[PDB]
DNA sequence: AAACAGGGAAGTAG
DNA sequence: AATGCCGCAGTCGGCCGACCTG
DNA sequence: AAACAGGGAAGTAG
DNA sequence: CAGGTCGGCCGACTGCGGCACTCGAGCTACTTCCCTGTTT
DNA sequence: AATGCCGCAGTCGGCCGACCTG
């Protein structure tokens, strides 16, 4: 437990992470990142890509982002503009980082639809056509601002990535990295009565099913009586 | 025609009938559209789905849990453990009931029937504690929790507690018992020993008998799991609800309801 | 042989099967004997012997009875007036409920719907008031009270209250309304209107539509009140749980269940 | 019977019409019955509707009346409101679908509830169409004020008994007189018109012979028949009659 | 696994596509939408 | 001065 | 006077039309 | 001085 | 007299409903009757 | 670990034995 405060001191994780890596109560965690001053379909398939403005970097306030659809691991790099040759430069690195992707939706910037992207997205086989993409940027600030000594933004930036992809967690205990390199059902609640979800379903069979709500921390397990598809 | 039939369901949540009459659609189409619907109630009315295990052999898996006979008055507390398979029933009237009383009632159990292999019962705190479960894991008998509020998979025990509470009811209308232990254990000896099934065998010649029966039927069965009719499998028992197929490839036998089971010639 | 299973049986409320097995003696035997034991428990589980009354007429025969709404805060007096021929049903929301409120009610229902010729109700005290009764009797409606705690008898109203309920749910979901007036309203205009039935008939033009059918079928009869299968009869209306035989020398149509009804070739 | 009629007429105030078809009437004890009382003096239904909001003094503080006619049938459903603002109209509107059901064309006037955005929207939701009808030639107008004096007359003639609680239950009481007590000449109900079973005869309506008065009773629409019985069913009558077949007569 | 499913909201046999889970006479079929699995019914559910 | 043992409180199932 | 029900939904099955075949 | 009209109590159904 | 018919009987089956840790308190609404302030 | 049931009782029906009959 006592760990777990230093380690938010050192990244400012979330309580899910700090309580996965530590074996700790979820309200010690809430408490924690309270009390913390600093804390107020398959992969590779459909990306979302934009740049972000940030001007703390000075020169270095163009930061562009690209976020997987599926697994919501997140890569960005800071340059000078906007242009081009960046855009060509954080595909390279975004490749580097993630792999081959099937689809990029992009937004209409001129850079964007420039044509040495066209030949570039079709050299590498990669078509070409977002309110995800946007919360990823405000998750992208929001541990911007939580991580301030660094040396250069390329190193907090390197920083945040890596506590957002192998730190950050959601609930089912996989990080963005085993998300990205690894069923909604409808449930009664057996005690109340009153009909809950849409909830995701994690393991059925034989008469029970093991439904996880995100606003649980432990799984519930139902009778198979009461459960129905959502089918969205 | 169905972008429609999906506009009129939002605005006013027909029926499925009503659109496939008004819209020229066919009936699965409009089943569907009033089932996508998110605003429409779930389904509560489920058919049968889940069955409890039962053991293929006797004193095997057991079920149990307690139960309220007020006319006892401070031994109101009447503990039941039965034999899922031969539904050979044991009762005991315990004033209060806490670790110690279970572990009693277990011992007692044990003497009137002998060593179970898997022990199922709720999910009540008595059956929690280290010390019961310490006493279980020392005796080499298994226990099972089970899902809370779901007396469902204590059902066995439940009708159990039905036909146990009739018949102190009928032995109390009878006449006079000196002590509630005396009346429970007159009403245990016929339920055990007089009440007999309608093939000429007592509970208690079913839970100490040979195991015997005619060579099993091989029928039509339904996968929950991957939703497909695959067979013939051996049907090992069944009866009103349940049934229990055992296929070459399964690992265990498995328990599905009868709905599930279908002849084959 | 009889003489002792019957002291057997007195001494310790055996089963029907165990004395035919140990005795040596018929099932029907048995039967009796655990029948005829004044101690043994009264069939609670009797099946389906009584229905309820319906018109084969639009606007003859009504029922009506009320529930509550709490979502509508102090209007949840909800008012339910069925028509038992066609499930023609209209509805009110109307803070508290008395004398008052039912006559109301009463007159936006004959607006709605029109004259009935008998209503049923509870054994509410509103209905039964003089004030009531002398506007029935004034208006030539006859009314019919029921048997208290018999919610059977309104079987009809209620399962009519359950749809609306599911109704109001639906439409509450669906989106927002300024009073319940109008959510009411609403619902009401889908049940009656637009909640089309698997004929491709609304409740409407059921309730306003002529009436027709084809040559009425002769079915073997079983009177209760005989014990006797006498037949055959013309079935005048038949459905889930309910039939209606109109026998010639029958001064009235007769209304029994459906496991009393047999077709005849 | 005449009696009954007077009686019926007593209660609710009808036209000699309904009295004469409802209880076996001649024309002239009808009417006179009629004079007797202090204060008595489109193609398809569910097509085209119309709507006006009318004046009545006596209820005071609920005197905005919306009326909602049918062109065909003449099927009237009114309200009182308390205003005539856009939430009114709105649930008047309601409250209309919910008495008759779904038209093609809602008519209506030139008034700001009517043009507002709320009404129109509502209607084009509802995939009903909406005529403004913004020239005031007085032929719906026309209709929807015979209606609008039809149900002030209907309310001044039930205002004999003050013993309504509510002026929507009067309102109630006079829209039930109009649409399921007053017949036509041809002997069809406000709501027999709008529903439309009036489109052909597909039933067997045979005249009957009651026993109890020895008088031919009817005639009326046949159930069943068979075993020299015929099981005809009165208009009246709360239970179908056994009757014999010779005293059966088959009418065109 | 591929499986045969029927868009009974249109009658066409869509597919092949994965399978990812079954239960209830209902399978989970994940078609190449990724914005979310459906559930359909096992009678139109036929093996590739 | 942080830790150990009642006592109470809180949560959960029956 | 004086009485269970009926909608939601899954399922069985026969009828009719397009497809495979000797 | 027995009777008539609130007011309260009691009983019954929902 | 042997085949068709009817009666006894038990196998198979289904309608049903409460087991669930236990029970009460309460409000509205109406009618009918007795106590008490008021009448002739 | 993690799933409705089964006894009370009415009922359908086929099998076997006694009775009616061409
Ligand atoms: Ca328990
Ligand atoms: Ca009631
Ligand atoms: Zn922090
Ligand atoms: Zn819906
Ligand atoms: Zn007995
Ligand atoms: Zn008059």
């Amino acid at each position: 437990l006592e760990s777990a405060q230093e380690s938010h001191a050192l990244h400012h994780q979330n309580a899910a992470a700090l309580r996965f890596q530590f074996h700790i109560t979820r309200e010690q965690a809430r408490e924690i990142v309270k009390l913390c001053p600093n804390c107020p379909l398959k992969p590779r398939v459909l990306w979302q890509m934009d740049v972000t403005h940030v001007s703390e970097f000075g020169k270095l306030k163009y930061v562009h982002v690209t976020v997987d659809t599926y697994s919501h691991f997140t890569f960005a790099t800071a340059r000078t503009g906007e242009a081009t040759k960046d855009v060509l430069q954080h595909l390279a690195q975004s490749f580097a980082y993630m792999g081959i992707p099937q689809k990029i939706k992009t937004d209409n910037a001129p850079a964007y639809v420039s044509r040495s992207i066209q030949e570039f997205l079709a050299r590498w086989k990669i078509s070409h056509v977002q309110a995800i993409v946007e919360r990823t940027h405000q998750n992208i600030k929001a541990q911007l601002n939580k991580l301030q000594k660094y040396y250069t933004p390329h190193h907090l930036l390197a920083h945040a990535l890596f506590v957002l992809n192998h730190v950050n967690m959601d609930n089912q205990g996989h990080t963005a990295a085993e998300r990205h390199w690894g069923p909604m059902v409808m449930w009664k609640d057996l005690l109340t009565g009153s009909w809950k979800g849409p909830d995701v379903l994690i393991t059925a069979g034989r008469g029970y099913a093991c439904v996880f709500p995100q606003d649980a921390e432990s799984p519930i397990w139902v009778p198979d009586r009461f459960i129905r598809p959502f089918t969205e | 025609a169905l972008e429609s039939a999906q506009e009129s369901h939002a605005l006013h949540h027909q029926n499925a009938a009503a659109l496939r009459f008004q819209f020229h659609i066919t009936r699965e189409q409009a089943r569907e559209i009033v089932k996508l619907c998110p605003n429409c109630p779930d389904w509560g009315h489920a058919p049968q789905l889940g069955v409890n295990p039962r053991g293929l052999k006797p004193r095997v898996l057991w079920q149990m849990d307690v139960t309220h006979v007020s006319e006892f008055g401070k031994l109101k507390y009447v503990h039941v453990t039965v034999d899922t398979y031969s539904h050979f029933t044991f009762a005991t009237a315990r004033t209060g009931e806490a670790t110690k009383d279970v572990l009693q009632h277990l011992a007692q159990s044990f003497a009137y029937m002998g060593i179970p292999q898997k022990i199922k019962t709720d999910n009540a705190p008595a059956y929690v504690s280290r010390s019961i479960q310490e006493f279980l894991a020392r005796w080499k008998i298994s226990h099972v929790t089970g899902i809370p509020y779901n007396p469902q998979g204590q059902a066995i025990v439940e009708r159990t507690h039905q036909n146990i509470k009739a018949q102190l009811n009928k032995l109390q209308k009878a006449g006079k018992y000196y002590t509630p232990h005396h009346l429970l254990a007159h009403a245990l000896f016929v339920l055990n020993h007089v009440n007999m099934d309608n093939q000429g065998h007592t509970a208690a010649e079913r839970h100490w008998g040979p195991i015997s029966a005619d060579p099993k039927p091989m029928v039509m069965w339904k996968d929950l799991l991957t939703g497909s009719w695959k067979g013939p499998d051996v049907l090992i028992t069944a009866g009103r609800g349940y049934a229990c197929v055992f296929p070459q490839d399964a690992e265990s036998p498995i328990w599905v309801p009868d709905r599930f089971i279908r002849p084959f010639t």
